């Protein structure tokens, strides 16, 4: 009809030819397309929703039932990719299944729908429900996880995520996080799990960090972040406030050696969520007094106007052994080291001696003295199992420990990370041969679809190793290569 | 003899002559509670802890007890009130 | 009552399982969360392996405890 | 740009380039995140232009027409074209980088377009309050939101304050 | 004259707290401490509100007296920028 009336019209008939025949071919039969849509919509037929979007884009009101129907397939197929999930792998399986979808559904609409603003609308409009789904009479999951992600994408992690892939990684991730219902609940955990990847040189980089503040100034109000950054503008001052105190013990007026190297972290009030401590009151050790005493003098010349809160509940220190043969450091907090402080003059230390030396009431010293008979560095003199006000306690000397700087319980993440990626080896095992009772016979690229269909609630498999682990599976004697195809694969049973 | 051999110390500063308060008593945060103060220093005590909410407000439990009496909204933004931190 | 059995590296398996609940399906509530179908997890119930239904009494209706499971596969 | 529809004609433009560079990014080059990356630098250098010396106009500006939207006006715009518009103008101010100016400039005039009654209707407020709460979490619309409850309640007020007179 | 209807706006604030210059400690919409002391000589013409970028609200001699030594707002450690 356009090039017939291009050939035998004027132009200003060019276009009304045009609207009266959609009005009588498409305006006319709308329902019996509208009626179509569902198919059309929820099958994904690429092909055809190109003509659905053309033929409807010219009538009036033909967009906005196809419009509810991609909103109810994204929203249906969001639900579908977050509906049961592995509770370890939750984060970073939930924000790539929404990106995926988001990509994909982007991609779909932006060849096959020519990226119309509306269908756009509709994307976004399912994703923010999909998003923050949340189960009935319960809080909603999205901030914790997307903080989670956060945690586990800026983590000193050994999978080997270098700092291009791990800011791609952050940028894309600010497109999930825009569809957060309530990111001032995702800030309130980002704020704090940024507390201990931050507090303990956990950061793999303090200059991602600084990237993901920076991702969530723009992608927010600068007051959302006016707490994340005054902590990491206090880390990277703490740095140079280290050197300054260390620079102020060479003021040679007399000797003022500490025996601590004494790395301190000063901190902003209410910029960290770390809580003053309401409770615990604490007696400083009598070989961290000269640290203390002394700071208090640098931080009251040199920033004047301030007082310092003193947390001691966050404090670690390095404290070796009293001579009992191969000595160790222990890696405790303070409140692990004024126990170790009586413990020194004095052998058998009781629960009531302590408390003058320690000052700290038993609310958190049965957890801390259970915490240390954890892994065993002291034990109770007596047989009771609890601790009473009137226990004792001496040197559990049969404890020995594989490191010198023995971990405590508050090169590990390559060991760790094998091991949790040695499971979903085993079960990429325990997932191939269930084809095998199902057909017998697949093909070479057809295993792939049925191995992620197989854990498509569990972790994305990677395409080396699915033919890595498969190859075990052939000197086990489990499934064998035919030579006539090499796509055929047959086993013994 | 058991010797330390560095300390990785956290301590956090506030300014000395801005002091933080709970906003109903009135009194330091940190502080007893206005009614921890005059009627129960003496009998109990020891049990004004700092109550948090989502407002992120720090109150006094005992005063913000008392403010909870008859109305909901936490007194320095109106907002509602949670008391989970 | 939720179960902690060890696994090929020392993880934890979710039965969410009473003391009075068989382990013909018990087994695959835990391995719902591993990831193993119901007859594949060849569980030792430190000692031996359930059959048929085998309710939990019979492991001593124990809270919880450490069951070293076999990979056994082709069991379906 | 014309100094008297420079809020509106702006939004549009920024708008209108994004929609068809991000047309030419997915359509042409398989939408690739580098390259819509670099779209999203680009543009935000382009909403933050400002001459040296003197302060960013793009607060000002998306608060100015973000008023003119939600304004009784005139020109019969209806609901739909205004949330319509709404939807595609948070494409233009996720770009701003100073939105903690946004906030104030906009509060600054919803003051005025709320005790004035210049509001296009009540409910088209919380189609943008929702859009701002759900952009920036509710931290930034937590004074945006209370000078909008005022109004919900205010008129039910007074109808406790009447009767009180009764 | 007469009037029908005026249309009065009222801003409603509780009365257990009080917003607070908080260098000096006192009213906001009192006058600072420091002008409390020698105020026969001080007009408490000048004693206006500083408002900052931070939202946030001072006596003007409290805010100058704190920039005069000091940089940063004394609530939270943010370069001080006055705005009305
Ligand atoms: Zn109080
Ligand atoms: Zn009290
Ligand atoms: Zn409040
Ligand atoms: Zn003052
Ligand atoms: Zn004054
Ligand atoms: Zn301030």
């Amino acid at each position: 009809e356009e090039i017939r009336c291009r050939k035998y019209l004027h132009p200003s008939s060019y276009t009304k030819v045009i609207h009266e025949c959609q009005q009588r071919m498409v305006a006319d039969h709308l329902q019996f397309l509208h009626a179509e849509c569902h198919n059309i919509i929820r099958q994904e037929k690429k092909n055809d929703m190109a003509n659905m979007y053309v033929l409807l884009r010219a009538v009036s009101t033909g967009l906005p039932h196809m419009i509810q129907e991609l909103q109810n397939h994204i929203h249906d197929e969001g639900l579908r990719a977050t509906s049961n999930l592995t509770q370890e792998n939750m984060p970073t399986l939930f924000v790539e299944s929404v990106l995926e979808v988001h990509g994909k559904f982007v991609q779909l609409i932006n060849t096959v729908l020519n990226g119309d603003q509306h269908f756009m609308s509709a994307l976004d409009k399912a994703l923010t429900s999909v998003v923050n789904y949340r189960e009935p009479k319960s809080v909603c999951k999205a901030p914790e996880l997307l903080a989670k992600y956060c945690d586990n994408l800026l983590k000193k992690s050994a999978k080997g995520m270098t700092e291009n892939e791990v800011e791609d990684r952050l940028t894309s991730f600010i497109t999930v996080f825009k569809y957060i219902d309530d990111k001032d609940v995702f800030q309130k955990f980002y704020a704090r799990m940024l507390a201990k990847r931050l507090i303990h040189g956990l950061s793999m980089s303090m200059d991602s960090e600084e990237a993901m503040i920076n991702k969530l100034k723009q992608a927010c109000g600068y007051e959302f972040t006016s707490k994340l950054h005054r902590m990491y503008t206090d880390m990277s001052v703490s740095a140079d406030l280290n050197n300054k105190f260390n620079n102020f013990i060479k003021n040679q007026d007399t000797v003022i050696d500490l025996g601590i190297s004494f790395q301190i972290y000063v901190l902003q009030a209410g910029a960290w969520p770390l809580t003053q401590a309401p409770s615990s009151t604490f007696a400083i050790p009598q070989e961290l007094e000269k640290s203390v005493q002394m700071f208090e003098l640098f931080y009251s010349q040199h920033f004047s106007g301030r007082k310092l809160t003193w947390l001691h509940y966050l404090c670690t220190g390095e404290v070796k052994m009293n001579y009992l043969g191969k000595p160790y450091v222990a890696m405790v907090t303070t409140y692990q080291m004024a126990v170790l402080l009586a413990f020194n003059n004095s052998e058998t230390v009781s629960y009531k001696e302590l408390q003058d030396s320690t000052q700290m009431n038993e609310k958190e010293l049965t957890k801390t003295i259970k915490s240390l008979l954890d892994v065993k560095m002291i034990n109770h003199d007596s047989e009771k199992e609890d601790i009473d006000a009137e226990s004792s306690f001496s040197l559990n000397m049969n404890f020995s420990s594989k490191r010198t700087k023995f971990k405590i319980t508050t090169q590990e993440m390559e060991q760790t990370r094998s091991a949790v990626d040695e499971d979903r080896k085993m079960y990429l095992q325990a997932a191939i041969v269930r084809i095998m009772k199902a057909r017998k016979v697949l093909r070479h690229n057809a295993l792939i679809q049925e191995v992620i269909s197989q854990s498509r609630a569990r972790f994305n498999p990677s395409i080396s190793m699915i033919k890595k682990c498969i190859e075990v599976l052939i000197d086990k004697q489990y499934i064998e290569r035919s030579q006539a195809s090499a796509d055929e694969y047959s086993y013994v049973a | 003899r058991f010797e330390v051999k560095k300390w990785n110390a956290v301590a956090l500063w506030a300014w000395d002559i801005v002091v933080d308060n709970c906003a109903i008593c009135r009194n330091h945060i940190m502080d007893l509670c206005i009614e921890c103060q005059a009627n129960q220093a003496s009998a109990t005590s020891e049990e004004c802890t700092v109550a948090w909410g989502v407002c992120n407000h720090a109150f006094h439990f005992h005063c913000i007890s008392r403010w909870l009496k008859t109305r909901q909204v936490c007194p320095l933004d109106n907002r509602e009130w949670e008391f989970q931190k | 009552m939720l179960i902690k059995v060890k696994t090929l590296t020392g993880k934890e398996i979710e039965i969410d399982i009473e003391p009075t609940d068989k382990v013909e399906r018990i087994k695959e509530r835990v391995e719902e969360k591993e990831g193993i179908p119901p007859q594949q997890q060849r569980l030792i119930y430190s000692g031996k392996q359930m059959n048929d239904e085998k309710t939990a009494a019979d492991y001593k209706i124990l809270g919880g405890s450490v069951l070293h499971l076999v990979l056994a596969l082709r069991g379906g």
